[PDB]
């Protein structure tokens, strides 16, 4: 199904007007919940342009109950399988700045404003979601 | 109404909750503006909700105790810019009210916060223009001062400040508005702004203009200071270049310092007290007075030789007694003088005085003092203009004294910039130029562009002596010695943002590189890379690219390019830290591959992709600065690199949508702003990679299609990135033969775009881009619209034109409303009902009734099927009840309380919708017929005048809509213009421009409605004669001489250019220039000529006045003012060709030949002359250049030139190369001039020609010459291209050898490059092709050369005038059998075929008329020599695919050009007979005739290009006809296009010549062709068109011969002599005859006579109903329809045998009578034609079935009713048919009496069974109900006949038809007899 870029289908379907036929393949959001079984595969679905859709579908929908639980279902997947312990995190970022030592020592500045933020940072993060 | 996002209701809450605690405040805020931005599709709808929650209370709380921060005031702008949007366009009062009341108040507290951010005030500044629209602007004073604070804020951008100086501008007209002002901080704070934080650039000088704008009406109420004088005269110093500025400061000046101030000074002046006193005084006060140029005249009456005095007597001797003091003294006179040199006049009193002199000599003392210097040299520059002055001046050697100066002083600013600009005025002039070349030359220039790089001023003069100069360089030392390369290298390299500078300085690098030891000097690569730079920096810009490559082309080498490619990959991985290192090698890699030559360099070491690489490692990492700028360069280096390439692109394209879908992108973006980002760069470059169509196979494609869907998936809400997605789907759609379609059927693209198209339906730009692709799509596979329809593409469809009164669009969505159109009986049925819901509306007097329908029509009207449906559904005559209803009920409207629209605002609102109707019905030809009919142009008068009192809110758009539907009408029908035209509807049109005074859409119409009447001399002068239009002149000149608004300036320009173009009369022109056009008009020109809009719409004005007015009357007859105004703007404005263009065109009409002595003085043969060569290509360019030195003596000229070359080639100089090369620039522009006496001016041609010839062969390779030989041979062909006896064109090129040498130097493959040479040299091939006496030398010379004509096609594939030259040489060289043979076996090649590379370089061109046009008469040209001279059909043609491609090229917006070119060609493929099938399957002839049609509704084009449209789309239907393709034609009414010409174009000779000649040929052609000749055309020719037969050779001709086809066969000639008007046309040919005698008379006499005797001779014998069976009943055993519609020869036929038969049916007939056998027949004739469907309306609108019936009673013979029964039998096959008989009443009784009488009879047993089985026949067919035959015997005949055949009487066959029809009369009611 990868091979077959089957996400482009899956990212499309649920941007749609609604519409009790349709509200119907938007429960098709379940279909990608069930294929996302890993955070190889919830980067996959990022790279289709599945955050930037299951983000339009969250916000259109205050209105629209059984999609709005099917999307966030989705995404709180999506995140779980991104985001790491706070601890491992943790322990990125003081090893990064270890680093940092090390090198001085030998020759302190700061860690690569990048590489620290996406050591910290859980999956929203990492899959590219923004502040607003 | 649409829905608001939910999440308003929650942002609002949060604000409202929130009020007095700010951190969260802010976060609701910022959240609501977003909301309300469109970004959001529904930020309107969201506007309003947050109104309607009361969310505005909250924001003026906010605002008054949170004034400072700054994002409160950026946020709260914006929700309420967002409100102010919405309430325009819905106009409800009440939200208009509150927005006023409530709304306001912050806006203006956000403006007195003194913002400088330019969103907030864009908003705030967008709100107060919206609320003015609406009807409850803000008022000025409220917001003015608050506006000025902004400008005691610093960092103001100039862009968002020249928007407040207008905003102030407007503020100050009141005296309120000026008083506020000045009770704030007054002028200084704004003046004060300018002086110190004011630019020179485009924006600053706007920003300045308003700043005096708002000084001057300040001034007007006495609320200036005293700090303004002072100061805008130093804003006027610090300006002066600029004219627009100067000019606007003098105005305001001259409102602050009245006359009596100027009287007082001068006399005080002229009571001397010379010595301090108050003479010196007086005399600084002088020098201001100055400044003001409406007192200059003034001033030089009494004085301006005083300043000499000050200057020379009282300076030049005490210079060495008193230095500083003196100095000071000096300096003010010459500015002084400088500044009073306004006028020719005024310099002509300095010159009396010695000025010069006096001048020049002070020079020579003011060594030392700079400021006296540069004073002096300012001073000088008006009188160096003058050519006569100029040498005085070198006399004086003060050049030879100021240079040097200059160089040792250039650092200081004052001197550089005057001394410059002197030197720059001076270059102009060749004596002076050797001068200066001699003393140090511009070695010293070049050197001073090191300096002031940021003086586009001193830059650009610097620049343009240097290009003034370097021409005339032998070596380029000095230059070097001085270091002057290394100066504007410097220039160049310091002006990344003046476009302007920048160009300047790389022609100037490429003029250098144009002298020989320039290599020595120029490959440092320093040069080379400034160049590179400079090129990557300023892509957009063709002129500066063009002439870096050639640069490039002369001092790069490939020593350069591995300098660069050898530390590519290390660059790119030292990226992140120094970016500009890979910069630079990126621009140098970019620019050295557009070198045919270089680019090999990189292919090899396959750079592209290496950058490829680099750029997907510059964004899947960590972010760094530099990042954005490196990648979007590598997108432009790979590009480019593709693009001068020549591989397939499909890797590179989807490499690229792979770069964009990485997934970093979105980060990496986000720093930057949403339309110049990495995503966009790439989504541009793919879309420019698609354009070049080099995507072919149908995986590769897929891969494409693919990659552009990922990337629009991706990305949803990067808009300008979705654009160019769109836009490259199209490119894909239509390529490999245009298959792409199905590839996006199949991947689903097409219902991507529909649903795009759905989500985001405010983003027009997205809406055209979009419906674009599908409508391309739509024309290139059929059952696309299914899968529309299917998605639903209607639903977008309807929003698209109901969110966009706007045209493009619509346009575009045409081909689909025609497509999906609905069922088309769904309109028709909503129309008709919205008509009948109006109609009750009136009939009921519900006005909102009417209101609301009228609207709902509206919105099927904007169809082109609509409109077309409601003029046949009657709307027109509808249209006359609808107004008459409104007129008179209109207080009933005031009354209304209960609906949307209440108050005047519904009546006006009403009339607007049905003037709305109107309009858009008559967007049809149909349409107009109509509304014309139906009285509707009274209709519509009566409309507008109804609009009256309080303007409403529909007021204007209701006057709009009147007078655009007013105009349409007008203009499309002169008779109905003409009997409009009445003084009173005049007065009634000028005054609706006073009521809407601002409105220019009103403005526009009224104007084109008034000069669409005007359509004659004494109509004319009788709308002169109106005193409203005399007013209405007066009132647009004075828009044009003192509004301050450009767009005022340009429309009622455009007002006035309408009157006197539509008009064309000298009498309109004359009113026009007397209410002082002609000095506004230049006025504009010499204040704006920097301004391309204004320029070019002034002189378009100027020039059609100047054909009928001598514009020096306006100036004393001095041409000198009109003169240097236009040569100046010339100057300006000469890289803009269409300004160039309308320029040239104005000096053509000022100026006489006993103007030269004048035009040597003011330089204007120079600047003509330099125009020519920045504009070689340009047609009218060249032209108009022509006749300007056509007035300087060409025919002496060229005589003279001609004999200096012959001459210097005979003496060997050493110089002889450049010496003839000059020579030939010069003889090339004359060669443009007409001549007068061509044989004496031309008469040394071959001599010189012979002379050139040698001259090239002794000096190979050199460039410039090799384009100027070329050049001279082009001007020599285009003179006499036609005129094969013409012995000074083709015919010297070829007979002088030129022809051949031009063909060795190609073969050579030595100029393979020099574009300059190519051009012309095609352009001359063309020419020795058309000369059919030169045309076997072409034949002898091609196969040399041929080949690599290929190869020129693949090299320059990229130039589009080198393609349409080679293009137009093989079209007109396949004129020639053998030439064609040499075409097809002599190239070949990568692209392919000769027909394929066409193809490819138009589709790469597709947006070139000239690649496009001479593509398409090329393969025309082919395709038809080819199929005359044996050769087998090009097979690319006959299987579709061209066609196809070819269909493609055409867009909605096509030029009448190119749609000529397609018919040409298409007419050659028709008279080729080869390519029939193809053109068939293509419907060829119906998508022209499509075209065609479209154009006759809309009227896009001209008269004179649509009669020439008509005239070839004849041509074609001949072809057509001589090809047998008729009645592919009478599937589309093809024959219909013929009548229409004659119709509209009846009084045009050459559409009728062509209309009488496809008449002949269709009708030889197709008996049914001649039929519709007869009895359609031939009327139509005799009336119409009468007047051109009889008055025309070539009409009258053709008419005569068409005849002579048409009476030489039985019949035609007697219906040919009841034609009325006949017989005036043929006496009227009879007596063109006489008046030409000779041969052509005599023939046309015996023409006439011939056709008369014909006519007398035709003597058909009376025909019999049996003939009409004879013909019939041979036309279906052959298989031809009988369809009546279908057949023409029928009509006749058919209605013959209704009224011979009728006349028959009264009488009781017999089978044995002549005529009752003939009845038989007639009969039979019947029933054949009752055996098609098609004919049965007409059948049953004769009372067919009656009839017939009758003739079953009544007759007696059961032979005659026999015939009657088998007819009716047949006719009642068919459902509806047999219904009708049915239903008449008596049928079942009486058909059943017939069975009766036969069953009853003695006839013979045989004869009984045929009868029977006919009766039982009927019966079976009429008993359409089982109960129809209750009442009746027909059970008992039927049974009866059984028991005879029982008794052996009757064969099987009887019994079948008894059985048939007992099962279908069977019922209840006959199961007893059963």
């Amino acid at each position: 199904m990868m091979d077959a870029d089957v996400f482009s289908i899956l990212v499309g379907c649920v941007e749609v007007d609604a519409n009790e036929v349709t509200d119907l393949v938007v429960g098709g959001l379940r279909c990608t919940r069930r294929i996302v079984r890993s955070e190889e595969l919830a980067f996959e679905y990022c790279n289709a342009g599945g955050i930037a859709t299951i983000a339009n579908v969250i916000c259109k929908s205050i209105n629209q109950p059984m999609v709005m639980l099917e999307a966030c279902r989705v995404l709180l997947g999506l995140l779980f399988y991104t985001t790491r312990s706070q601890a491992d995190r943790q322990a990125a970022v003081e090893a990064l700045h270890a680093q940092c030592q090390q090198r001085a020592e030998q020759m302190v500045p700061e860690p690569d404003p990048d590489e620290l933020a996406n050591a910290a940072y859980g999956g929203w993060y990492q899959m590219g979601m923004d502040e607003v | 109404k649409r829905n608001p996002d939910a999440g308003v209701a929650t942002a609002v809450q949060s604000v409202i909750q929130h009020q007095t605690f700010k951190r969260m405040l802010l976060f609701g805020l910022r959240s609501l503006a977003d909301f309300c931005s469109p970004s959001n599709q529904l930020y309107q709808e969201n506007a309003l909700d947050a109104l309607d929650r009361g969310v505005l209370s909250a924001i003026q709380t906010a605002v008054t105790t949170f004034s400072d921060d700054d994002d409160l005031m950026l946020c709260a702008s914006r929700v309420l810019w967002a409100m102010s949007v919405a309430i325009k366009e819905e106009m409800d009062p009440a939200h208009i009210a509150r927005v006023h009341s409530e709304g306001s108040p912050v806006i203006v507290a956000v403006v007195n916060s003194s913002p400088t951010d330019p969103q907030t005030i864009e908003d705030s500044m967008n709100f107060v223009d919206n609320l003015k629209r609406a009807g409850a602007p803000v008022d000025g004073a409220s917001l003015a001062g608050g506006m000025l604070s902004i400008f005691t804020k610093t960092a103001l951008d100039m862009k968002t400040a020249k928007r407040v100086t207008a905003a102030l501008a407007i503020a100050a007209e009141t005296a309120e508005g000026s008083t506020a002002l000045y009770n704030a901080g007054g002028t200084s704070v704004l003046l004060t702004y300018c002086l110190d934080q004011g630019d020179l650039s485009d924006a600053g000088v706007e920003m300045v203009e308003g700043a005096f704008d708002t000084v001057r009406y300040m001034a007007g109420y006495q609320c200036t200071d005293a700090t303004t004088l002072p100061q805008c005269i130093a804003l006027m110093d610090k300006y002066r270049g600029r004219k627009s500025a100067s000019a606007k400061g003098s105005s305001a000046l001259a409102a602050m310092i009245g006359p009596e101030q100027l009287q007082k000074c001068l006399n005080t002046l002229k009571t001397a007290e010379a010595g301090s006193a108050e003479y010196d005084e007086a005399l600084v006060t002088l020098g201001s007075m100055s400044y003001i140029s409406s007192f200059t005249d003034e001033i030089v009456r009494a004085g301006g030789v005083p300043l000499l005095i000050e200057l020379i007597n009282s300076g030049l001797p005490q210079m060495e007694g008193n230095p500083e003091k003196i100095a000071s003294m000096i300096s003010g006179a010459a500015k002084m003088l400088a500044r009073i040199a306004s006028n020719p006049v005024n310099v002509d009193a300095i010159v009396q005085a010695g000025g010069v002199a006096t001048l020049c000599t002070a020079v020579s003392y003011c060594t030392e003092s700079m400021e006296a210097l540069g004073a002096l040299c300012m001073a000088l520059v008006p009188l160096a203009s003058r050519e006569s002055l100029a040498h005085e001046i070198v006399q004086y050697q003060t050049f030879a004294t100021v240079l040097p100066i200059l160089y040792q002083n250039v650092e200081s600013p004052e001197i550089a910039a005057l001394a410059m600009e002197l030197v720059a005025t001076g270059s102009q002039h060749e004596e002076i130029q050797e001068h200066m070349l001699q003393n140090q030359a511009a070695e010293i220039c070049s050197l001073c562009c090191q300096y002031h790089t940021a003086d586009a001023s001193y830059q650009q003069h610097a620049i343009s002596a240097l290009n003034r100069l370097v021409p005339r360089l032998t070596t380029l030392h000095g230059v070097s010695e001085y270091g002057g390369i290394q100066g504007v290298i410097a220039s160049l390299n310091a002006n990344v943002n003046n476009e302007q500078v920048a160009l300047l300085a790389v022609q100037l690098l490429d003029n250098f590189s144009e002298v020989s030891d320039a290599k020595t000097y120029m490959s440092d690569g320093t040069c080379v890379d400034a160049v590179l730079a400079a090129m990557l920096e300023h892509e957009g810009n063709d002129l500066l690219i063009s002439a870096g490559v050639h640069c490039l082309a002369r001092i790069a080498t490939e020593d350069d390019c591995a300098r660069h490619l050898n530390v590519l990959d290390t660059a790119i991985q030292t990226a992140r830290g120094n970016p500009d290192g890979v910069y630079r090698v990126l621009a140098a890699i970019s620019g050295l591959s557009r070198v045919p030559s270089l680019r090999q360099i990189f292919e090899e070491k396959n750079a592209s992709d290496t950058i490829l690489a680099g750029i997907s490692s510059w964004i899947e990492c960590s972010r760094f600065e530099g990042q954005n700028r490196i990648i979007k360069a590598a997108l432009k280096t790979v590009k480019n690199m593709k693009i001068s390439g020549d591989g397939d692109l499909t890797s590179c394209f989807a490499a690229m949508c792979d770069v964009a879908c990485l997934p970093q992108v979105k980060r990496v973006v986000e720093l930057e702003e949403p339309d110049n980002n990495i995503l966009v760069a790439d989504t541009a470059a793919f879309r420019d990679l698609a354009a070049t169509m080099r995507i072919t196979g149908a995986e590769n494609l897929e891969r494409c299609i693919e990659s552009v869907l990922r990337v629009m998936r991706k990305y949803p809400d990067s808009r300008r990135a979705q654009l160019n997605c769109l836009e490259t789907l199209n490119y894909l759609a239509q390529c490999d033969g245009g298959e792409g379609v199905a590839i996006l059927s199949r991947t689903g693209g097409l219902n991507a775009v529909v649903q795009y198209l759905t989500r985001a339906p405010m983003y027009l730009d997205a809406q055209i881009a979009g419906f674009t692709v599908l409508a391309t799509s739509a024309k290139i596979d059929s059952n696309v619209g299914e899968t529309l329809r299917k998605c639903n593409c209607l639903q977008a469809l309807k929003v698209a034109m109901r969110t966009h009164a706007k045209s493009k669009e619509l346009k575009r969505t045409i081909a689909p409303l025609v497509a999906l159109l609905m069922p088309t009986d769904a309109l028709e049925t909503e129309i008709q009902e919205l008509l009948n819901e109006c109609a009750s509306a009136c009939e009921k007097n519900n006005f909102p009734h009417l209101h609301e329908n009228l609207a709902a029509l509206n919105e099927l009207l904007i169809s082109s099927e609509g409109a077309k449906i409601a003029a046949r559904l009657g709307i027109g005559a509808h249209m006359c009840k609808y107004q008459e209803y409104i007129s008179a009920h209109e207080q009933d409207a005031l009354a209304v309380t209960d609906y949307d629209i209440l108050g005047k605002d519904l009546f006006d609102a009403t009339v607007s919708e049905c003037a709305h109707a109107m309009e858009q019905v008559a967007s049809t030809r149909s349409g107009r017929n109509a509304l014309i009919k139906a009285g509707n142009v009274a209709t519509l008068i009566s409309l507008y005048e109804s609009l009256k009192a309080p303007q409403s809110q529909y007021s204007e758009e209701a006057a709009i809509h009147c007078l655009e539907a007013l105009r349409i009408l007008l203009k499309s029908d002169k008779r109905s213009a003409e009997l409009a035209f009445e003084r009173n509807f005049v007065s009634t049109l000028c005054v609706g421009i006073d009521s809407f005074p601002h409105s220019a859409p009103v403005l526009g119409a009224t104007c084109a409605c008034l000069a669409a009447m005007a359509t004659t001399p004494e109509r004319v002068q009788m709308l002169t004669a109106q005193p409203a239009f005399e007013s209405l002149l007066q009132k647009l000149v004075f828009v044009i001489q003192n509004d301050p608004s450009k767009d005022n300036k340009l429309v009622a320009m455009r007002a006035l250019q309408e009157l006197v173009e539509i008009t064309n009369d000298a009498t309109m022109a004359n009113k026009i220039a007397e209410a002082g056009a002609v000095t506004a008009l230049f006025r504009i020109i010499d204040e704006y000529g920097d301004d391309e809009q204004l320029t070019v719409q002034a002189a378009e004005v100027l020039a059609l006045l100047g054909a009928f007015e001598d514009l020096r009357r306006f100036y004393d007859n001095d041409v000198r003012f009109p003169a240097q105004v236009l040569t100046a703007a010339l100057t300006k404005q000469k890289n803009n060709e269409t300004a160039v263009v309308h320029l040239l065109d104005v000096l053509n009409k000022l100026a006489t030949s006993e103007d030269r002595a004048v035009l040597r003085e003011l330089g204007v043969m120079e600047q003509v002359a330099d125009a020519m060569r920045v504009h070689s290509e340009s047609e009218a360019v060249t032209r108009l250049g022509g006749e300007l030195f056509a007035k300087m003596g060409a025919d002496e000229q060229i005589k003279s030139l001609m004999l200096q070359i012959i001459e210097t080639v005979e003496s060997g100089a050493e110089d002889t190369a450049q010496t003839v090369d000059i020579l030939c620039g010069r003889l090339a522009v004359f060669l443009a001039a007409p001549l007068e006496d061509p044989r004496d001016a031309l008469q040394h041609t071959e001599k010189c020609l012979g002379s050139l010839v040698a001259t090239l062969q002794t000096y190979p390779g050199s460039e410039r010459l090799e384009g100027n030989v070329a050049l001279v041979c082009r001007r020599l062909c285009d003179r006499c291209f036609d005129d094969a006896d013409d012995p000074y064109g083709a015919w010297a090129v070829a007979a002088s050898g030129m022809l051949a040498q031009f063909a060795g130097m190609v073969a050579g493959e030595t100029v393979l490059a020099n574009k300059k040479f190519l051009g012309p040299a095609y352009r001359t091939f063309t020419a020795c092709c058309a000369n059919a006496y030169c045309m076997p030398t072409m034949v002898e010379v091609a196969p040399s050369f041929l080949p690599q004509t290929y190869t020129l096609l693949e090299m320059h594939k990229n130039d589009a005038e080198t393609v349409a030259r080679v293009l137009e040489f093989l079209r007109y060289f396949a004129e020639d059998p053998t030439a064609c043979g040499l075409i097809v076996q002599n190239m070949s090649g990568s692209s392919g075929d000769v027909v394929a590379l066409t193809v490819l370089l138009m589709q790469q061109h597709q947006n070139n008329d000239a690649v496009v046009c001479a593509g398409m008469e090329f393969l025309g040209a082919l395709a038809y020599t080819l199929s005359q001279a044996g050769y087998e059909p090009l097979p690319t043609l006959a299987d579709g695919s061209v066609l196809r491609d070819c269909d493609a090229l055409m867009g909605s917006n096509s030029s009448s050009a190119r749609q000529l070119a397609h018919m040409h060609m298409i007419e050659k493929m028709l008279l080729s007979k080869a390519y029939n099938d193809a053109l068939i399957q293509e419907q060829a002839l119906k998508k022209l005739t499509m075209s065609l049609k479209a154009e006759d509704d809309k009227k896009r084009f001209s008269d004179e290009e649509r009669a020439g449209l008509y005239a070839a789309m004849a041509c074609v239907l001949l072809a057509a006809g001589g090809a047998g393709l008729t009645g592919e034609m009478e599937k589309f009414n093809g024959f219909e296009v013929v009548l229409q010409a004659i119709e509209e174009f009846g009084e045009n000779p050459t559409v009728i010549k062509e209309v009488n000649r496809a008449l002949q040929g269709l009708s030889m052609a197709d008996v049914n062709m001649t039929a519709r000749t007869v009895k359609e055309a031939v009327p139509k020719l005799c009336t119409e068109a009468t007047t051109a037969i009889q008055t025309d050779a070539e009409c009258a001709d053709t008419f005569c011969d068409l005849m002579l086809q048409l009476v030489s066969q039985e019949g035609n000639g007697r219906q040919l002599l009841q034609v009325y008007g006949l017989e005036e046309t043929l006496q009227g040919v009879e007596n063109l005859a006489a008046y030409y005698g000779e041969d052509f008379g005599t023939q046309l006499s015996e023409k006439v006579a011939m056709i008369r005797q014909a006519m007398e001779d035709d003597q058909p014998r009376e025909k019999t109903c049996k003939d009409v069976y004879d013909l019939l009943n041979s036309r279906v055993q052959q298989g031809l329809s009988v369809a009546i519609s279908e057949v023409a020869i029928l009509q006749e036929e058919v209605e013959f045998l209704v009224s011979q038969m009728g006349m028959y049916n009264q009488e009781q007939l017999d089978h044995q009578t002549a005529m009752g056998a003939d009845h038989q027949y007639g009969n039979m004739a019947f029933e054949l034609l009752a055996a098609t469907s098609a004919n049965v309306k007409l059948l049953q609108a004769n009372e067919f079935s009656k009839m017939e019936l009758a003739l079953i009673k009544g007759q007696a013979d059961p032979e005659i009713v026999l015939y009657a029964v088998k007819a009716l039998t047949a006719f009642c096959k068919f459902p509806p048919a047999a219904q009708d008989t049915a239903r008449i009443q008596g049928c079942p009784a009486l058909v059943t009496e017939a069975c009766s009488k036969i069953n009853k009879s003695g006839l013979p047993n045989e004869r009984k069974e045929e009868h029977l089985c006919a009766r039982y026949f009927l019966v079976e067919r009429t008993a359409i109900n089982r109960n129809l035959y209750n009442k009746t015997p027909i059970m008992t005949e039927l049974i009866n006949s059984w028991n005879d055949y029982d008794k052996g009487a009757y064969t099987t066959t009887l019994l079948r038809f008894v059985f048939r029809a007992m099962r279908r009369v069977v019922s209840d009611a006959h199961v007893e007899e059963l």
